[PDB]
């Protein structure tokens, strides 16, 4: 089991490396998500109206 | 560690050994008249008062004389 | 004994060998001392390397392999550390052996898993002294196996024949099996 | 007699409560964390130590203790000792051991009791699991209070303290690599000490083994190191090479290395002021000069006051040697000023640039510039004078006299003016135009900057580099704050 726990623990690094791609993915898409939804929220938003008190 | 600072430090003490408070006054004789004033300026002052201090210090007075000589 | 001594390289730099010998020999000593003297005289060692002329090859690829680790990448030490022909070197506890011979492991099962997805063709050249060097620690870590790493070894290798005597004697066959089994699984 | 032996009793143990409170929380804090896991845990209580470190080197505990007050030496941590479980009757026994010597009075002694200090060691350090950790945090920090005071004879006991925290330790080590936080601190702590020694080393004898074999413990450290300890212990050699070396075919530019990243807020200071003092030989005037400047202007956490003052000294009279010299402006201390007071009249006759009074000025009421030994960077210094001198003639207007300033410089002959002013031609540092038409030498002299003449490939280089210094300035802005959201 010594031994055994390098082979073991490669899978572990191996898992926790293609998280990475992922996170970068999820960071670069839901900023690009977060500018259409605001945006979608800011169009919303128009100069004609009434005024009210 | 800054543990190295003991001997440079036991230097100055050695400094201070060497003679009792006479480069203090000494130099408090100018220093209480440079007391209270900005030492970034004092470079340039002390430059040309060290400068002056052998010849010509004031020249003021002499350009007089220097008018119809030069 | 010396440390700033440049006249080893100037007897470095020079001919008739029989008293570059134990110039060399001295070195030796005071290369674990200082790496950054023998620097410059590096060149030259690989120079004297090249060509037959000399009669002692490992003599010259220790302090090349030794030099290089300690300068440059381990690569290049290796190339002549595994090129060093026949060499007799005992077990020791020393950092040099130990770190040459981990990178040689390390590097060796890597091109064990290089050359494991090419079953046939475009074969890469294999040395006997290096199976025989690896083979030598391998069965001395093998002689009781210490019941841990023989059947790790093993595996890591990618060789065939080489698990078929570690079973040969061993401690709980069925046991050794389902160990081995277990971290084959789990690579 | 009778006041001072009333009033003898309450001044001695002024440290002891919080001297105690602060191993305490220290010892039992770092260990309490770091016990559930250790390898999780780095250098989260190294600037905890190394501050404590720095706090504890000015202490003034010890003066009048000298008579009986050293009972505190024989005894010691005492944690969970012989037995890892039933920690019960030792918790009661660690306010028994101190109620013991709490009733009347306490057998103490100095130097009667020393060397049996490595019994427990033999078999326990304390809990015989956490025995390395434990041990050098129980062992290394009552050593240099022991170890205080190194005249007096005490350069023997040193020695036995050497060889035996070599045995026990430093020899090799306790195991062939402990590869946690306790080794990351092991690495400065070791560091500590040999800097420690290194005035004992450095006092009468020599050094034919120690740091010679110190090469190979750096390399036994893997490649794979972050190179802090490696670093520190190549601050000791490079000290140990800082006064006599004279041999820079091989360290210069082998030393040479990938160089990771180190902060420390220290190492920097001292280890540029190493390099820097190493560089200042062969009279740098680009990097040198911007990076000892740097590194003075670095450094601000402790003493700038007693440390920078020597790399101050070297900085002005390496500064002097380009004809302009700044002086003491922002920095206002009472110790530069007084180290600089007998260099600051001929600091400030450089400029003059005045041969032959100046010539036996120097050497007149020189002492201490001159107690740097073997006369070098001022017999450079000397002709150096007139070097200065003609390119403050550089700076000065073309056309040159045979009277005048032949006079202003005490120098005059036609051939040696034009000579030495090629000399300081060819020196590439300046700006000239060789012509001769009537026997008289002119020069363009412009000393005119680079604005409105090849802007572009002017500012380029510092354009592109202060860009690259302002994104390692946002990766630092970056990096940090993942440091703060890490665990949240």
């Amino acid at each position: 089991d010594l031994y055994s726990r390098y082979k073991k623990l490669q899978q572990e690094l191996e898992f926790l490396e293609v998280q990475e791609e992922y996170i970068k993915d999820e960071q670069k898409n839901l900023k690009k998500e977060f500018l259409h939804a605001q945006e979608e929220v800011k169009r919303i938003q128009s100069i004609p109206l009434v005024i009210g008190q | 560690m800054s543990e190295k600072k003991q001997p440079v430090d036991l230097g100055l003490l050695e400094e201070d050994d060497e003679f009792e408070e006479f480069p203090a006054e000494d130099w408090a004789g100018l220093d209480e008249d440079e007391d209270a004033h900005v030492w970034e300026d004092n470079w340039d002052d002390d430059n040309v008062e060290d400068d002056f201090s052998n010849q010509l210090r004031a020249e003021l007075e002499k350009h007089g004389y220097k008018m119809e000589t030069s | 004994m010396i440390t700033s001594a440049a006249g080893i390289i100037s007897l470095l730099d020079e001919d008739e060998p029989q008293l570059k010998e134990f110039a060399l020999h001295k070195l030796n000593a005071v290369v674990n001392d200082f790496w950054a003297e023998i620097s410059e005289s590096v060149d030259k060692i690989e120079v004297l390397y090249e060509d037959e002329g000399f009669r002692s090859r490992q003599f010259a690829a220790l302090v090349a392999s030794k030099v290089f680790y300690h300068l440059g990448a381990f690569e290049e030490s290796l190339n002549y550390a595994l090129g060093a022909g026949d060499l007799f070197n005992v077990n020791d506890n020393s950092e040099y052996v130990e770190t040459i011979i981990a990178k040689c492991i390390d590097h060796y099962t890597k091109q064990c898993v290089e050359n494991a997805d090419l079953p046939e063709g475009e074969k890469k050249p294999i040395d006997q002294r290096l199976e025989g060097i690896v083979n030598k620690m391998f069965q001395r870590c093998l002689d009781d196996h210490k019941y841990k790493q023989a059947i790790g070894i093993a595996l890591e290798t990618r060789r065939l024949d080489v698990f078929e005597k570690t079973i040969l004697e061993s401690n709980d066959v069925p046991g050794m099996l389902a160990y081995s089994l277990k971290l084959c699984m789990s690579l | 007699p009778p006041g001072g032996g009333e009033q003898e009793p309450p001044p001695p143990p002024a440290p002891q409560d919080v001297e105690m409170k602060e191993e305490a929380a220290t010892g039992g804090g770092s260990t309490g964390e770091a016990d559930g896991k250790t390898a999780a845990a780095a250098a989260e209580h190294s600037q905890r130590e190394l501050d404590t470190v720095t706090l504890e080197d000015i202490k003034e505990h010890v003066k009048q203790l000298e008579k009986a007050v050293s009972g505190k030496e024989p005894r010691f941590v005492l944690r969970a000792l012989r037995m890892l479980p039933s920690t019960s009757r030792r918790l009661n026994h660690y306010v028994l051991y101190k109620a013991v010597q709490g009733f009347f009075t306490s057998n103490n002694a100095t130097r009667d009791f020393l060397l049996p200090f490595l019994e427990e060691p033999m078999d326990t350090e304390a809990d015989l699991q956490f025995r390395p950790r434990t041990g050098k945090a129980a062992s290394t920090p009552l050593l240099p209070e022991v170890e205080a005071y190194l005249q007096l004879l005490v350069v023997i006991f040193m020695m036995n303290s050497k060889r035996y925290k070599e045995a026990q330790k430093i020899s090799d080590d306790l195991m062939q690599k402990i590869s946690t936080q306790n080794r990351r601190a092991l690495d400065l702590v070791a560091a500590k000490c040999y800097y420690y020694h290194a005035r004992v080393y450095e006092f009468l004898d020599k050094l034919d083994v120690v740091r010679s074999f110190l090469h190979a413990r750096l390399r036994t450290a893997t490649l794979r190191h972050d190179a802090d300890g490696q670093a520190t212990l190549l601050n000791l050699l490079l000290r140990n090479y800082l006064h006599y070396s004279l041999y820079d075919q091989a360290e210069k530019l082998v030393s040479k290395s990938v160089f990771p990243e180190q902060a420390n807020n220290n190492e920097w200071a001292r280890y540029l002021y190493y390099t820097g003092r190493i560089k200042a030989i062969q009279l740098e005037y680009s990097e040198a000069r911007r990076t000892m400047t740097n590194a003075l202007r670095k450094a601000p956490q402790h003493t700038a006051v007693g440390f920078k003052q020597t790399v101050h000294k070297l900085l002005i009279v390496v500064e002097l040697l380009l004809g302009e010299i700044p002086d003491r402006l922002q920095f206002r201390q009472p110790s530069l000023k007084r180290s600089l007071m007998p260099y600051f009249l001929l600091t400030q006759a450089v400029r003059t640039g005045n041969l032959a009074k100046f010539n036996q000025v120097l050497d007149q009421f020189g002492e201490k510039f001159q107690a740097d030994g073997t006369y070098t960077l001022i017999i450079r210094l000397r002709h150096n004078v007139i070097k200065t001198g003609v390119r403050m003639i550089s700076l000065s207007y073309s056309r040159i006299s045979l009277a005048d300033i032949a006079q202003k410089l005490q120098l005059d002959s036609p051939e040696d003016a034009e000579f030495i002013v090629a000399k300081a031609i060819r020196d590439g540092v300046i700006e000239a135009s060789i012509n001769h038409e009537k026997g008289y030498v002119q020069s363009k002299e412009m000393i005119d900057i680079y604005s409105t003449r090849e802007p572009q490939l002017a500012f380029h280089q510092r354009i592109s580099f202060c860009l690259d210094i302002h994104n390692m300035s946002v990766k630092a802005m970056r990096f940090p704050p993942k440091s703060y959201n890490k665990d949240l």
